[PDB]
DNA sequence: GCCTTGACCCTCCCCTAAGGGGAGGGTTTAGATTGTGTGCAGTCTGACGCGGCG
DNA sequence: CGCCGCGTCAGACTCGTAGGAATCTAAACCCTCCCCTTAGGGGAGGGTCAAGGC
């Protein structure tokens, strides 16, 4: 195509899109609403088997009277018990039902956005509805490995008739034979439809209509969705034009947008049109936010917490204006007594605003000298030690061949010498079943013994340290 | 222990089993308390703990516990060491696409593919779909949408067919792919559409294929989903002194890459728009290229400084990079440097070491000499004993380096002389002192340049440090057989001085008894240095068999050469001293010696010279001043008489007699003129100008003037010097190039004007600018030459062959410039050659032709010898000792194990700093001979000739060839054939602006073959009325008219065609346009007639292009085969011309632009090889019409022409290396049950070992073609990629090694460089081979 | 100056430069060049391992000097580890076969 | 000499009553505002290989 | 097939010195965890000081 930046690429993509007037942005929020409620009507109807309403109010148990908090839950339920008292009459799918839930949905209509409680009732059924999906799928893993067979005449009829397995029936009528070319396995296929249809015990419900409205039900999550996309879609513009106010500040361009195109996805799911006011006096709000929060966790090396990264902002802001006014740089005393904290505090802050320097700064004429030649390795032991600690080791060994063996075993027990651990007085008098103070007796012997002339001469050579 | 490297791609299951754990964070350090956060790029559960022996929470420690893994922290408990070797793993959110793989020409993806670059860097931007399944519909495997086509298939089709956007539908293109049937019908379905265009691409995706089939490696593991993180501490971040930080770049790389994948996985959470995540992907995509390789898809991320950050692939390249800067070359301990000052007193194995440096680089040494000796109880109190210097210390350090040698060297190191061993003779002072004759081979001097000093440390270092690299064993270059110790600057004007002679000497005439009585004379004050006198002397000589024999006699001599004879060893001549030497005389004494007597001598002798050399000078005297610098009395007239004509010939030009660029053409030669005139008669007042007076009255004798004296014995200076200072400057060029018109008549004893000045300082920039920006394509030429030359080593004893090269002198140019004796001194016979009788056998044939068989071969005469190359040698991975001959520094046959190669690199390339960057007549006598030759008699009496490409050649009174030209083709030659002829007589007569072309018999001359209206006018010459049909330009071309060429004929008394003798031949040729001929018609001529006529870089560049075989912009050409030549098919792009076998088929007919004078006419028989036109020729055609051998000897040839030209005196078998190095490919042409593709490229020894294997049980062979490749073509097309790789070009190679699978072994100099090995070369030798005979036990 | 041991820099371990740092003498690739020409190879893999690079063994070299013992045992160097590692972080598999 | 008592002694960690002070982390904020921007860098010459268009 | 455009790769070695590293705005509210405060208590674990029994 010509190009390849990111940045013009993105701004080619974005302006395939027309930007809304006043009556645009109501009725598309209006819709967002409606859906979302069309959804929690849809849920109305559903076997005990959801997480129902009956005791949430009770789960819980602007200021409204405690009296009206208590006696308009009484409508709803007051309707419901003798609503669904018809739960039974013709079958599940009857028009008194049918009518009075969706007159229970003319009373749910008065709701509007509400935190994931909604959310945790449609849950409700989402634990229990890809569970009836997913054990379909069982019977078809162990139907498929035994006998091959044309799969929308039997998942056809499997849709629409769910009574019995008398649709087996419909197998064998064309006589051709893979009918029962299936040996000894038909129960695993009982295994798992009769399992499910326990579930349906619990559930008391046929499935073909609970997936029937579920159909329906998609429908408002879906419609919900899309007027969400072309309700975002439109206001990019906005966010490109808040973002280019904080460049140059420790992130790139297309980062920017990026932080504030998920605030602007909030901004769309907070927003209520009846309050009158336009959609760029809120959304300005979340977006600043997203970008101004996504500068401070990233954008340094070693990253700051929150709350220093105010203080460095404030006493920044405070330095300017006194070198505005003084004609020079304050000292740490004048900026403490005018941000009124403690010296010592403000010469704590100081030190903290330092970003590392790179390990390829040219350094001298050329360009061919860095900075990171000249950096020494500090953790290594020079040779001078490592021949000295060879040589106290050889004398040590030595000079503890003179004394007694098992007076020398002490010793090597009591200082660790040779061994993988140092060990104490008990442990070691656990071996030689001595008292608590012989021990000690025996080590006041040796060490009295080690440092008589005779000997001591040639391990204080070493001593001048 | 090891013995290969391999090189693969990684799979992702590879990746994450190298790695500890995924990091998932951008967290680097605390900010408080500098510990690594957890899960960072740092962190400590992942790559190791960073004290010895402690876990991060401070729970565990002390070495007791030492597998135990914290629960606290996860940290375990062991050595910080650990943080160089762990590696970590990054799980990617969406593939990308692999940099490298992708772009890097040609792209492997769209090699494997077959889709163009556009449509794969379309898909790759989320700006097009591509079908990857076409089900039942119209539309097929990877073809190209838009969105709106793609919505029309999507509403038209549904869900049958298959397209995606992004790396991930390339990867499953990748994936979806059958490798093993695409390749075999790539193979039958190439035989059809074989033309060149397809074959070149199908038989290198053919290739490609079949490389990802036998390797192993997958296709899409060219597509990352696993990314792989570095250790901690080969990217360090630092504290500083002050508590400033300092980090390296991957780490600001690596950061951008983890929380773009996190913000990825974030928003596929969200369940955004995809616009969004499309941008996001964008992104992911963009910085994990900038972390592989930062500048190569587009504008380069920089830092906060506004610099490009630096990437995991600028670490490996460059000449700042791993291999380049870190592996093959280092920083070592014990070693140090200081300025070089001259010790005149010193032996020629002995340096001055000052004490201080002496005892800063012996210091272990010392305190085990003092512990040894009980001088010091520890260690530790050694180094108190050595750091107060008490009295003990200066006697162990005199013992310690009691026959201990030290290595010196100067930068830069250009040849192998460059690093010496001496030893050490401690001194005060902090100067190191030199013995004043290796400062040649150093080319050091004593105004500030400084030296560095090595010590080696175990005793294999110091036995090859004593018995290969010491001083006394150097005394001959290895690049020509010469010495390389000659005495330079005052041993030659002190022995110079001292064997002069002079008229009326005080105590002139005496008789003395021998040597000493002249010295003891001399240092009395009786004597003169310079008396003539006559002395007894007694001189010895060895032809017995070993021995000496002596005899004595009485000379004519001066003092000084008797004195002088004392020095002179026993067994040589007294006619060496009788001379008044000078530095050529020097250096054959020396050179004398070391051929009779050997080597010890020859050290020994040099010393003694070098000894009274600087005495004799010392005693001498001589100075310089004002007065000796003579201005000759007659310049001030000369100069005026050049004036008034420069002023009379001006006065031509204001009167329009003569035009400007004649005029200043004129001036020019006569200033030069008179400088010359000038410059004659100063240096003939200087030379002998010496009127000293003898017992009657005056003489003549040469001067005893200074500077005379100094320029003249050879210790400095030249004439062309003394010019300048007591001649005239002379004549000054522009910075273009052109010469100013006025001369500068002043010299430097005078005094310059502003003017004169001013115009003479810009050809001193010009030359001070040209070294330096000379001196970088000098080095550059060297590394070149030594990186294709570097693992060729004498592997063998005897090949065998009985192939070889014709040596013969070269006495083109002039007279001969290079004698045969200079061209087989050490070579190696390869045929059992006989003096011009028979049978004069001097062989048993395999024969090292040492000086005494080349003096036998210069007293009969022979002047042809056929000798053994490497170029021809049979030996496979390597040459043998006899195809190589002498070792040009040691004076014998050459040692098996030598590493030639590099020693021919850097013979050719040390010198390169210098380089600059009408009628025949007769000597002497001799007899005439003619070659390659076709006669016939003139009308005029003279001899005519019909050849084109003939020799004639004079020959001596024994039959050597002296003299040898070629004449032009038609020219007339005044005399026969086998004449003795002697000087000054004229041979042949050609015209200097044209050259006729002649008639072949005696017949009737007719007007055809062209009309009126043809590319012929009727254009009489109005003033003398001779015109034949003459031939035109294209100026006044006829197009329809040129349908016949035209050319007048001869016929018979038949009216048609004559017979030509021997073959029924057309007699007449047919002439290119702007023909020059007025032949009569109706006048006829006699055989050999003038029918018609024919009207008409050097330095480092050349030598460049000589090895890189480059190809000329005017390439001659040549014949293909042999066969009868005529114009072809005549399409009119631009000429065509054919050739026709007598035989055989004639499918060859090619292009010829009319602007190609053509030398060759329609009857011509021409053979393979012959030029069809003129013009520099091609390598590549010279290989491919004649031999191996032929492009052997132009290529020598080329070059020595350049290098004699400057004075530079390099041997021949230097050349044939490199030459033997770029023939190492061959082509296939017919495979044959060969296992070998059909035009495949293939090294030349897997075909020779292979065919050598399949012809012994009786099969049929492969048939090839040689090739030849430059000398940077071929070092990157070598077998082993780790030596490409680290020479240049290093993406390249690693790519295509990686997608190949290849391997290496590890048999040059270089891969054991890079891992630290015994090169296979030397002293290390013999431990390879040994090593190599385990392969074969297992 | 001169120098006989001192401070190894932090990547890739090696002396460092310079007489203001105590640094060693740059053994530079066209003094290999020289050192391959006369065949001295024992000169040359001390002056690439003991001395330079090997981190065992240029401390085991010090303390068999001290002994009065000349000899060597010398490993890999550093900077060929260091080359491997950034190689593999490219996704290339380079690896020593036995 | 080769062991057993009964006294004494030391350091290190955790604990008391009623909060105080700070570090480091979470969340919302409703008049409207709808396409970048640096007062960029662009700056060498020669050889070679391949694609795209006549 | 041929010419031209355009993109990639290369350009000597060893030493010296030279301080510090360069713009850039959010504010009110809540929560949990960790150490601090007087003047000594309490225990755990590990050492030391005389005295005899044999
Ligand atoms: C410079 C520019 C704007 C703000 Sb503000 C704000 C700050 C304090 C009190 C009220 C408003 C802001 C909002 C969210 C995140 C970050 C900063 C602000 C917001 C919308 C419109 C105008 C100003 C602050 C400094
Ligand atoms: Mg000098
Ligand atoms: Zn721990
Ligand atoms: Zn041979």
């Amino acid at each position: 195509g010509r190009t390849t930046d990111p940045v013009r690429m993105y701004m080619r993509e974005m302006g395939t899109v027309e930007l809304l007037t006043r009556e645009g942005e109501i009725d598309i929020a209006k819709r967002i609403e409606d859906g979302i409620n069309q959804v929690q009507c849809s849920v109305a109807e559903y076997p005990e088997a959801i997480t129902y309403l009956l005791e949430q109010y009770d789960r819980v148990e602007n200021s409204i009277d405690p009296e009206l908090a208590r006696e308009k839950f009484a409508e709803l339920r007051a309707q419901y018990v003798v609503t669904r008292d018809t739960i039974k009459a013709k079958g599940r799918s009857h028009a008194t039902a049918q009518e009075e839930i969706l007159k229970l949905s003319e009373v749910f209509k008065q709701f509007r956005l509400v935190p994931k409680q909604f959310d945790y009732l449609v849950n409700s059924m989402r634990v229990m509805m890809d569970r009836v999906r997913t054990q379909e799928r069982l019977i078809m893993k162990l139907c498929v490995e035994q006998c091959k067979m044309p799969k929308k005449n039997f998942i056809t009829l499997f849709t629409g008739n769910e009574t019995s397995d008398t649709w087996f029936n419909a197998a064998i009528a064309m006589n051709k034979p893979w009918s029962e070319k299936l040996h000894d396995v038909s129960e695993e296929v009982h295994r798992a439809l009769q399992k499910l249809q326990q579930i349906e015990e619990e559930t008391g419900l046929t499935i073909e209509q609970v997936k029937d409205i579920n159909r329906r039900m998609s429908i408002g999550e879906a419609k919900a969705r899309r007027a969400k996309k072309e309700m975002v879609e439109a206001n990019l513009r906005l966010v490109i034009s808040i973002a280019k106010k904080y460049t140059n500040r420790g992130l790139q361009f297309l980062d920017l947008i990026q932080e504030g195109n998920i605030g602007l996805m909030k901004a769309v799911d907070k927003f209520e049109y009846r309050r009158g006011y336009k959609f760029s006096t809120y959304a300005t709000w979340w977006i600043r936010q997203a970008i101004t929060r996504s500068i401070a966790d990233q954008a340094r090396t070693i990253r700051i917490p929150v709350h220093m990264i105010e203080t460095i902002n404030k006493l920044n802001r405070i330095s300017r204006q006194m070198l505005q006014e003084m004609g020079r740089e304050p000292t740490p005393e004048e900026l403490a007594e005018r941000m009124l904290m403690p010296e010592d505090k403000i010469r704590k802050v100081l030190k903290i605003a330092k970003e590392p320097i790179s390990m390829e700064t040219p350094i001298g004429d050329d360009e061919d000298s860095h900075l990171g030649d000249f950096i020494e390795d500090t953790t290594l032991e020079l040779p001078l030690d490592s021949a000295t600690t060879e040589s106290l080791r050889a004398a040590t060994h030595d000079v503890l061949a003179g004394l007694t063996a098992r007076e020398a075993k002490v010793l090597r027990m009591r200082f660790g010498i040779d061994m993988n651990t140092d060990y104490t007085l008990e442990e070691v008098g656990k071996q030689f079943d001595v008292t608590r103070e012989r021990i000690r007796q025996i080590e006041a012997k040796a060490l009295r013994k080690l440092r008589h002339p005779s000997r001591s001469e040639v391990l204080r050579s070493f001593l001048d340290d | 222990e090891f013995d290969a490297i391999k090189i693969a791609l990684a799979s992702p299951d590879m990746i994450r089993s190298w790695s500890f754990g995924e990091v998932k964070k951008p967290e680097t350090i605390n900010y408080r308390t500098f510990k690594p956060e957890r899960d960072g790029l740092f962190c400590a559960r992942i790559f190791g703990p960073v004290k010895d022996y402690e876990c991060l929470c401070g729970k565990y420690k002390r070495l007791k516990h030492r597998g135990v893994i914290c629960e606290k922290c996860g940290v375990e408990v062991t050595q910080t060491k650990v943080r160089r070797e762990r590696m970590g793993h990054i799980e990617l959110a969406s593939p990308t696409a692999h940099i490298w793989f992708l772009k890097s020409l040609p792209s492997r993806i769209g090699l494997l593919l077959d889709m163009p670059l556009r449509d794969i860097e379309r898909v790759l931007y989320f700006e097009s779909y591509v079908v990857i399944e076409g089900g039942m519909t119209n539309l097929e495997r990877q073809q190209i949408l838009t969105e709106e086509q793609y919505l029309d298939a999507l509403e038209e089709f549904g869900d049958e067919f298959d397209a995606k956007m992004g790396a991930e539908a390339i990867q499953a293109l990748l994936k979806s792919m059958d490798l093993e049937q695409e390749c075999e019908q790539l193979r039958e379905e190439l035989n059809e559409t074989n033309s060149e265009t397809k074959r070149k691409k199908l038989t290198k995706r053919i290739k490609l294929l079949e490389a990802f089939v036998q390797s192993g490696n997958k296709p899409e593991w060219m597509i990352l989903t696993v990314l792989p993180v570095l250790p901690p501490d080969l990217r360090p971040l630092v504290p500083l002194d002050g508590g400033r930080f300092a980090t390296s770049d991957l780490n600001d790389l690596y950061r951008r890459v983890i929380n773009r994948n996190n913000r990825l996985k974030r928003l596929l959470d969200l369940a955004a728009p995809d616009i969004i995540v499309r941008n996001e992907k964008r992104m992911l995509q963009e910085a994990v290229d900038a972390l592989l390789d930062n500048g190569r898809r587009g504008r380069a991320i920089t830092g906060s400084n506004k610099r490009p950050l630096k990437s995991l692939a600028d670490m490996i390249k460059g000449k700042q990079g791993r291999f380049r800067q870190n592996l093959l070359g280092k920083r070592v301990d014990y070693s140090g440097r200081s300025v070089i000052t001259v010790g005149p007193y010193l032996r020629l194995h002995q340096c001055g070491l000052p004490k201080k440096m002496a005892l800063e680089l012996f210091k272990p040494f010392i305190y085990g000499k003092l512990e040894l000796r009980g001088l010091a109880t520890t260690i530790k109190a050694a180094k108190k004993m050595v750091e107060r210097e008490e009295a003990v210390v200066w006697d162990i350090l005199d013992e310690v380096i009691r026959e201990h040698p030290v290595l010196l060297n100067r930068a830069p190191t250009l040849h192998r002389l460059g690093i010496q061993a001496f030893e050490p003779v401690l001194i005060e002072g902090k100067a190191i002192q030199l013995h004043p004759l290796v400062c040649a081979a150093y080319n050091a001097d004593f105004d500030g340049d400084q030296m560095a000093v090595h010590v080696p440390l175990t005793l294999e270092a110091q036995l090859e440090a004593r018995a290969l690299m010491m001083s006394t064993n150097n005394i001959l270059s290895p690049a020509n057989g010469e010495p390389i110790i000659v005495p330079s600057q005052d041993v030659v004007l002190g022995l110079y001085y001292m064997t002069r002679d002079c008229v009326n000497a005080k105590g002139e005439g005496m008789v003395l008894t021998g040597p000493k009585e002249a010295e003891r004379l001399y240092r009395s004050g009786l004597a003169s240095l310079h008396a003539r006198v006559k002395v007894r002397i007694t001189e010895y000589e060895k032809d017995a068999n070993g021995e000496l024999v002596a005899k004595t006699s009485l000379k004519d001599t001066t003092v000084g050469r008797a004195i002088l004879w004392m020095i002179v060893p026993k067994g040589l001549p007294y006619s060496i001293v009788n001379q008044a030497l000078g530095k050529k005389a020097i250096s054959k004494m020396l050179n004398t010696c070391y051929r009779i007597l050997g080597l010890k001598p020859t050290v020994i002798f040099a010393d003694q010279i070098m000894y009274t050399g600087f005495a004799y000078a010392a005693r001498s005297g001589a100075s310089v001043g004002i007065d000796d610098m003579v201005i000759p009395e007659k310049k001030h007239e000369i100069i005026s008489e050049a004036e008034a004509e420069v002023a009379e010939i001006q006065e031509q030009f204001q009167s329009g007699l003569v035009t400007a660029g004649e005029r200043y053409n004129k001036v020019i030669d006569i200033w030069a003129a008179a400088n010359d005139r000038v410059s004659k008669a100063m240096m003939d007042n200087l030379q002998t100008e010496t009127v000293i007076n003898r017992d009657g009255q005056e003489e003549k004798q040469v001067s005893f003037n200074s500077i005379y004296m100094m320029a003249d014995s050879g210790a400095r200076g030249s004439a062309a010097q003394i010019r300048q200072l007591a001649g005239m400057r002379g004549l000054m060029a522009k910075p273009d190039g052109s010469i100013i018109e006025t001369p500068i008549t002043a010299n430097f004893r005078e005094g310059l004007n502003v003017l004169q000045y001013f115009i003479s300082t810009h050809g001193a920039r010009k030359g001070l600018a040209d070294t330096a920006l000379k001196t970088a394509n000098s080095g550059y030429l060297t590394r070149r030459l030594v990186d294709v030359a570097q693992d060729l080593v004498v592997t063998e004893d005897d090949c065998g062959t009985h192939e070889g090269i014709m040596m013969t002198p070269v006495i083109e140019g002039g007279d001969v410039k290079e004698p045969l004796r200079d061209r087989v001194l050490g070579r190696v016979t390869a045929e059992d050659v006989l003096k011009p009788g028979t049978a004069d056998i001097l062989v048993p044939r395999n024969t090292l032709l040492h000086e005494q068989w080349c003096d036998l071969l210069e007293e009969n005469s022979v002047d042809a010898v056929k000798v053994r190359s490497v170029v021809s040698c049979d030996t496979d991975f390597g040459v043998c000792a006899h195809c190589y001959g002498r070792d040009l520094a040691r004076g014998h046959i050459i040692n098996k194990g030598e590493a030639i190669g590099v020693i021919a690199a850097q013979s050719i390339g040390e010198p390169g700093t210098q380089l600059t960057m009408s009628s025949i007549q007769v000597k002497n006598k001799g007899s005439i001979k003619l070659s390659n030759v076709k006669s016939v008699v003139n009308s005029s009496g003279k001899l005519v000739i019909t050849s084109r490409n003939t020799e004639l050649k004079l020959i001596d009174e024994f039959g050597r060839t002296k003299e040898s030209y070629k004449v032009p083709y038609g020219a007339v030659l005044a005399k026969g054939d086998g004449e003795q002829v002697a000087g000054g007589e004229t041979v042949a007569n050609w015209d200097p602006h044209t050259m006729p072309v002649i008639t072949e018999v005696s017949g009737f001359v007719r007007f055809t073959d062209m009309i009126d209206g043809q590319t012929i006018t009727r254009q009489t010459d109005e003033l003398t009325g001779l015109s034949s049909l003459v031939v035109l330009d294209s100026a006044e071309r006829t197009a329809g008219g040129k349908d016949l060429r035209p050319a007048l004929k001869i016929v018979d008394a038949q009216g048609n065609d004559v017979l030509i003798p021997g073959t029924d031949m057309p007699a007449q040729y047919f002439l290119p346009g702007k023909a020059i001929v007025q032949l009569e018609d109706g006048v006829q001529i006699s055989s050999g007639d003038t029918l018609a006529r024919i009207p008409q870089t050097g330095g480092l560049p050349r030598v460049a292009d000589l090895f890189e075989a480059r190809r000329p912009k005017e390439p001659a050409i040549l014949a293909e085969i042999s066969g009868i030549v005529s114009f072809g098919k005549e399409t009119k792009g631009k000429r065509r011309l054919v050739i026709t076998p007598v035989d055989g088929s004639d499918p060859y007919e090619e292009m010829i632009p009319k602007w190609r004078q053509l030398n060759v006419f329609e009857g011509e028989r021409v053979e393979r090889g012959d030029v069809i036109s003129d013009g520099p020729e091609a390598p590549h055609d010279i290989l491919r019409l004649r031999g191996v051998h032929a492009v052997t000897r132009y290529i020598v040839n080329e070059v020595q022409d350049v290098y004699r030209l400057q004075g530079v005196k390099i041997n021949d078998k230097h050349i044939e290396v490199i030459v033997r190095q770029m023939l190492r490919k061959a082509t296939i042409v017919n495979a044959g049950s060969s296992d070998f593709l059909e035009g495949e490229q293939v090294e030349y020894s897997r075909v020779k070992i292979a065919n050598r294997e399949l012809e012994a049980n009786g099969k049929v062979g492969a048939t090839y073609s040689r090739d030849l490749l430059g000398i940077t073509k071929a070092s990157l097309a070598t077998e082993s990629f780790i030596s490409a790789a680290s020479f240049q070009e290093t993406t390249r190679v690693l790519t295509e090694a990686a997608v190949a699978g290849k391997r290496d072994e590890l048999r040059g100099l270089k891969e054991n460089v890079i891992v630290g090995r015994l090169i296979p070369a030397g002293t290390g030798y013999a431990y390879h081979q040994d090593r190599m005979r385990r392969r074969a036990a297992g | 100056h001169a120098r006989s041991t001192g401070s190894y820099s932090l990547v890739t371990q090696q002396p460092l430069g310079g007489k203001a740092q105590f640094g060693g003498q740059r053994f530079g690739e066209m003094e290999v060049w020289a050192l391959e020409a006369y065949g001295a190879a024992y000169t040359l893999q001390e002056m690439l391992t003991v001395k330079s690079d090997d981190v065992n063994g240029r401390t085991k070299m010090y303390k068999n000097i001290v002994d009065g013992n000349h000899q060597m045992e010398p490993g890999m160097p550093e900077s060929f580890n260091v080359l491997l590692k950034e190689i593999r972080s490219l996704g290339i598999n380079i690896e020593l076969e036995d």
